[PDB]
């Protein structure tokens, strides 16, 4: 029934705490009410700290807040291999004590951000032992994965071709969410050049409200978490979809909130909207999962999915007749108080599996040959227990995710 | 996570006093007083450079070394002079002779363990040690001899904790020196061997920068000091700070230097305006940028504008969008794609911090690793040969001890190091 | 080629045979193929080098690469090279017990010694069998153990201390106090040999298990003195012959963090310096290791690599990483 979520690395525990904001805020329980249902992990205390010093402080039992006040280091091995590994056990003790303490779960809420230390590494060795401790459930881990162009971190690359290659084998389904490409929604889609990291965390804390908080809620529709990786991966490759939400529209500049759902959904297919710079170049998508919240007639949204359905310009994979998952449930969403958020009583949080990420990784993989074709900064990590063997053969990895992402599409 | 500051010779002593003179405010410290901090996040993490004995006296945990007494006995007989523990004073009432030599393997190295004695005192501190900051110029004895000792016997003890050294590499145009190229030759091979993350500053990059981008028209010693302490402040204890994305020493070498030589960059401020007038506020960000990425104000000798880069690290505190931050990085670079390297899809490495310098609404610290430096380190190795040829001033260096396959060892190494730097430039 | 890169499979031994293990490598011409044990139904991965070398069954077999053969592909060539004058390199390759010692110095007895012993025997052979009385010769000997970022000497049991690795201002980088010594004859090289073969294994080497964590290097100075009775002088020719006993290519769990840190550098270090000098048709002072060998590895020199690789199906993702590695040094 329920899904335990482990937020690791600065910024999924910053993304934690707006998502686990966001979440009260629809829930009734202030600051002080009843016990959360996850934990944070960082080799950086002081990030976990603002958790225990900033708001939502009280809400959280030291326990479930993990760190280890040693280094962070912007790189993978270190972070998996030789310290990230230090607190593993530490970690996965409260996702077995938290674990148990519930009553028939379904799995854990992943939150990490592909190309950083704590964030790739840690996670990857995380989900690593939980695909053993628990091979019987759903890991769905909700990723930030690397700013086509607007990237931080030198090494980026490094530390996502290997959080990829290690978690892909162990997660159920892996949801994405650009950083940069979400920034465009907040230029063109919100009007605001002044996006302080504490919005994005906003919006996918919105477009997360929809995928557990509102449909493991009851609904005219349910959604289990399993029913996701069902109606949602085809093959095995722990398989990444995008996710969008509708109603973008800015709670000050213009207002035709009142927008039916024939609109909100439309507003889901446009490139321009998807939370991903994975724009659908070319990727068919194969599985999508339009989760509806608020009120909707069903025959609107049979309808509203019918008239795209026959857009063909919108192109489904071949083998897939029909792919449309309808998830409906009732309570509108649940805008911050003051953010920037419009408020409409409707939304659409759809997500997917589109043959378009053949590109992201494409460009996301290329980066990382041009640094390893000189070894870059190699000698960061094999300093680190790893080996010339984990680069290469986690290129190799990927390799096939290029030609998997190619092969399940573009061919009939 | 900690620190321990070492104040390697006069110069990068008479830098402590100018280091730990902003360092303090910035954490308010008050010469033996505590925290008199106008807010209380300048606490929380302060310990990075401090202990805990009294309840009002956080002692600043560095190193005083010199041989020459008058020195430390200037910086202890002023302002600030009386907040370090005399236990840290690791004096050599020898004669401080200007010679390389004679603080690395004569004069200095007796004084040597007495300071390792120390230097082990503060790191077994408590917490979790993870580097220190070493100041001194490499153009002198206690300087570039003794100094260089200490590190090689740091870099020995804890293979583990980093190394970030601030050399004052011998000015270009007039040398206040004349060995200059003697004491800095053998100072930068024993770095490109140990520490692994080192900021260059030219005393009269500085001038300039100091005299065009500050009106100033006296700037005395005390100011380039006092303008590098800012930059090496942005650095360290900064990040030591929150961020919507921080990093810290690490971060800043693990993304910062692609091989291992250790690599040397140069250190740029953001908000460098003369005071009334100037003060234009035009720091929206694009102004921030605007700065840091200009030749001038690059506190090394060298202009980037002569050499790609490998890595920038625009270490920025200041209340800022991650957007208008992490995009303008962006045109930056492709503006310039010509010098910022390709083999490194975004060189650049943003950081950002919250809390901005105590008066200052919006500043970032540069740390740019470009391929530049290469001609400087050349400028240092000519001056070496055109005197080492002739033997100048040796007799001053074997007769303390020393080998005239010493001289060729630094030399070629520091040399070849030049070589290097420029396999990328291409 | 300046450059040369063989592979070679063994037998299977104790720990495999306990373990039931599996042969997961099959080699043809000059390809080695490696079989996931996980994963059966695939083609192999397929590696190409100048030799593949299969030793994996006896001597009793027609097709077992002997000691001798390797040596005479490898070493025979390269002490050719020394002869004209240049230095040349010799490296063993890969995991603790897959094969490094065995094909460096193998066995004391007939039929199994190494690539070392087989050099040094043609070396003398060849300068005994020299009829010339303008040429003679001298042949020093140096044999040490390279032990996180320190030098201990194999011909002198109480090598008082840790020496260290120095650079001459003018003439490279040496081993302080290391002892060099003149060898007349076979026999006596061989007495050398035998003693530092066993200063590498007796007890107290236990302690951090050095004889799989340190790299061995055996260095030969060969010196040709050319007389000439016309105009009447002589004119000597160095070579410098450098035998190599890597430190397990595994340990770079239970590994000290300085000891696999340093191991990691030195060979990732070395892939570096070989990819470079297979390159040509370089950061040297990055380990000890390749600082002290840099003379052996400028683009005069000659070098050779030899991949030791385990057969059995349980050591599959460190074979497939010294096969990557050997891929790599091209
Ligand atoms: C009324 C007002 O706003 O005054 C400003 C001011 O006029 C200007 C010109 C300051 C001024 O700085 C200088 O004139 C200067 C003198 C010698 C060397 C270098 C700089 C200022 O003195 C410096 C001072 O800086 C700080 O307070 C920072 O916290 C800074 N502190 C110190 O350097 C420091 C100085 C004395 C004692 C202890 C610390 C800092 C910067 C980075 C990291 C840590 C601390 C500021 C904003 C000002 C004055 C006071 C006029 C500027 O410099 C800095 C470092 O902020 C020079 O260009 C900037 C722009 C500022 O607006
Ligand atoms: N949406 C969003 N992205 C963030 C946030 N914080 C960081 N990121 C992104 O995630 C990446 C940064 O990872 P880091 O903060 O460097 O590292 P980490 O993953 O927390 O772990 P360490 O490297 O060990 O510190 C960059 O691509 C950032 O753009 C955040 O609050 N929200
Ligand atoms: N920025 C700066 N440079 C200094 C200071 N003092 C000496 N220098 C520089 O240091 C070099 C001289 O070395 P010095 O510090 O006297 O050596 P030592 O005292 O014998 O170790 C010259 O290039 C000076 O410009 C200073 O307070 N600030
Ligand atoms: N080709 C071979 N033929 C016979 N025995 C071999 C062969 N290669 C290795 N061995 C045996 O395998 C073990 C592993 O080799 P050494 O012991 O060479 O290990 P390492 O590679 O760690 O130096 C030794 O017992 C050796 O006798
Ligand atoms: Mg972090
Ligand atoms: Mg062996």
């Amino acid at each position: 029934r329920e899904c335990i979520s482990i937020h690791v690395g600065q910024a999924g525990v910053q993304i934690g705490n707006a998502c686990w904001e966001l979440y009260c805020l629809e829930h009734g329980i202030q600051p002080d009410g009843h016990v959360p249902r996850a934990v944070f992990v960082d080799l950086e205390p002081t990030v976990i700290d603002e958790v225990r010093t900033g708001t939502y402080r009280q809400l959280f039992h030291p326990e479930q807040l993990i760190t280890g006040k040693e280094d962070a280091a912007n790189n993978y091995a270190r972070g998996h291999y030789t310290i990230g590994k230090e607190i593993i056990d530490l970690v996965l003790d409260r996702i077995r004590k938290l674990a148990d303490q519930c009553t028939g779960l379904q799995g854990f809420s992943v939150f990490h951000s592909f190309g950083g230390g704590t964030g790739s590494g840690f996670t990857s060795l995380l989900m690593e032992r939980l695909s053993v401790d628990y091979g019987k459930k759903s890991k769905l881990e909700f990723s930030i994965y690397p700013a086509p162009q607007v990237s931080t971190a030198v090494v980026e690359p490094y530390n996502s071709i290997l959080t990829t290659h290690t978690t892909l084998e162990h997660s159920d389904c892996a949801f994405m969410v650009d950083n940069e490409a979400i920034y465009d929604i907040c230029r063109r889609n919100l009007d605001i050049e002044r996006p302080t990291y504490t919005n994005l965390n906003r919006l996918i804390g919105q477009i997360v409200s929809s995928i557990t908080a509102s449909l493991r809620f009851d609904g005219a529709l349910n959604v289990d978490l399993t029913e996701f990786q069902t109606n949602l991966v085809p093959y095995p490759r722990a398989h990444f979809p995008l996710a969008t939400y509708a109603p973008v529209i800015s709670a000050e500049k213009a207002y035709h909130e009142q927008l039916s759902v024939a609109e909100i959904t439309n507003a889901c297919f446009e490139p321009a909207n998807q939370m991903v710079k994975c724009d659908p170049r070319h990727g068919k998508y194969m599985a999508c999962c339009l989760l509806y919240r608020g009120d909707v007639v069903p025959k609107d949204v049979n309808a509203a999915i019918a008239t795209i359905k026959t857009k063909r310009t919108i192109q489904f994979v071949d083998w897939c007749p029909t792919g449309f998952k309808v998830g409906i449930n009732y309570e509108p969403p649940t805008v911050v108080p003051g953010g920037d958020l419009a408020k409409v009583q409707r939304a659409v949080c759809m997500l997917s599996n589109t043959t378009a990420i053949a590109e992201a990784w494409a460009r996301l993989d290329h980066k990382f040959d041009l640094m390893y074709a000189k070894r870059a900064f190699v000698h960061w990590y094999v300093g680190e227990g790893m080996e010339e063997g984990e680069f290469s053969e986690a290129r190799e990895d990927m390799a096939a995710l290029e030609k998997d992402y190619e092969e399940v599409g573009v061919d009939s | 996570r900690e620190i321990v500051h070492i104040q390697a010779g006069q110069c990068g002593n008479q830098i402590g006093a100018k280091f730990w003179e902003v360092i303090s405010d910035e954490h308010g410290i008050d010469p033996t007083g505590s925290y008199h901090g106008d807010s209380d996040l300048q606490l929380e993490r302060i310990n990075v450079y401090y202990n805990e004995a009294a309840g009002n006296k956080y002692v600043p945990r560095a190193i005083l070394v010199d041989l020459e007494p008058g020195t430390m006995d200037s910086v202890r007989s002023g302002p600030f002079g009386q907040i370090f523990r005399p236990d840290n004073f690791v004096f050599g009432q020898s004669g401080a002779g200007n010679n390389w030599a004679k603080g690395h393997y004569t004069e200095g190295a007796e004084l040597v363990d007495s300071v390792l004695d120390v230097v082990r005192k503060e790191s077994e501190s408590c917490d979790c040690l993870q580097g220190f900051q070493l100041t001194h110029s490499l153009g002198g004895g206690t300087g570039s001899g003794m100094g260089t000792l200490l590190i090689s016997k740091i870099r020995e003890e804890y293979p583990d904790r980093i190394m970030n050294t601030f050399s004052v590499v011998p000015s270009p145009k007039v040398s206040d020196t004349v060995v200059e190229p003697y004491n800095a030759t053998l100072s930068v091979h024993q770095l490109v061997e140990n520490t692994d993350e080192t900021y260059c500053i030219d005393n009269e990059a500085l001038y300039d920068i100091c005299f065009r981008t500050l009106k100033l028209t006296t700037p005395t010693y005390g100011d380039l000091n006092h303008l590098v302490s800012a930059t090496m402040s942005g650095v360290t204890t900064c990040l030591r700070f929150p961020g919507q994305l921080n990093a810290d020493l690490r971060k800043l070498a693990v993304n910062m230097v692609p091989f291992p030589r250790l690599h040397f960059f140069m250190p740029g401020f953001a908000p460098l305006t003369s005071r009334g007038s100037q003060q234009y506020r035009a720091l929206t960000v694009p102004e921030l940028t605007q700065q840091m990425f200009d030749a001038k104000n690059m506190m090394a000798a060298c202009d980037p504008r002569h050499g790609r880069y490998l890595t920038v690290a625009a270490v920025f505190r200041g209340r800022m969008s991650m957007k208008e931050v992490d995009e303008q990085m962006l045109n930056v670079q492709n503006k310039n794609s010509s010098y910022f390297v390709e083999w490194i899809p975004n060189n650049v490495k943003t950081a950002v911090c919250d809390i901005p310098p105590r008066g200052l609404k919006m500043s970032a610290t540069f740390i740019g690793n470009s391929t530049a430096i290469q001609e400087l380190f050349k400028r240092i190795s000519e001056q070496f040969t055109a005197m080492f040829r002739r033997k100048a001033f040796l007799h001053w260096y074997t007769g303390e001890g020393m080998d005239e396959m010493e001289f060729t060892e630094a030399e070629s190494n520091m040399n070849d190091l030049v070589s290097e730097y420029q396999q990328y430039q291409d | 080629a300046s450059v040369k890169v063989a592979v070679r499979v063994r037998p299977f031994n104790s720990r495999e045979m306990s373990r039931d293990s599996k042969c997961i490598i099959q080699m043809s011409g000059s390809t080695t193929t490696i079989v996931n044990p996980k994963q059966p139904k695939e083609t192999p991965k397929s590696f190409s080098f100048d030799y593949s070398y299969w030793s994996h069954t006896s001597p009793e077999d027609i097709n077992y690469a002997s000691q001798k053969q390797v040596y005479r592909d490898i070493g025979e060539e390269m002490l050719q090279h020394a002869f004209e004058g240049y230095n040349v390199c010799i490296f063993a390759y890969g995991q603790t017990g897959a094969g490094k010692s065995y094909t460096m110095m193998g066995k004391q007895e007939k039929d199994q010694q190494g690539i070392i012993p087989q050099l040094c025997e043609d070396l003398f052979s060849r300068i005994n069998d020299t009829t010339n009385d303008n040429m003679s010769y001298s042949v020093e000997v140096s044999y040490m153990e390279i032990y996180c970022e320190r030098v201990r000497d194999l011909l002198n049991p109480k090598n008082k201390g840790n020496l260290r690795v120095r650079e001459h201002p003018l003439l490279g980088p040496y081993v302080e106090d290391l002892s060099k010594l003149a060898v007349t004859s076979y026999n006596d090289i061989q007495d050398l040999m035998d003693s530092g073969n066993k200063a590498r294994t007796v007890a107290a080497t236990n302690m951090n298990e050095t004889s799989s964590r340190s790299h061995a290097v055996f260095n030969i100075i060969f010196t040709q003195k050319r007389h000439d009775a016309e105009t009447n002088i002589t004119t000597e020719k160095v070579s410098k012959i450098s035998l190599v006993d890597l430190a397990g290519s595994e340990r770079a769990k239970g590994t000290r963090l300085k000891e696999g840190a340093n191991i990691n550098k030195s060979l990732t270090t070395l892939g570096k310096v070989i990819s470079a000098l297979a390159e040509m048709d370089i950061p040297y002072r990055d380990s000890v290791l390749t600082w002290l060998l840099r003379e052996n590895l400028g683009g005069n020199s000659r070098t050779a690599m030899v991949a030791a690789l385990s057969p059995a199906d349980i050591n599959y993702d460190e074979t497939l990483s010294t096969l990557r590695y050997a891929d790599r040094a091209k």
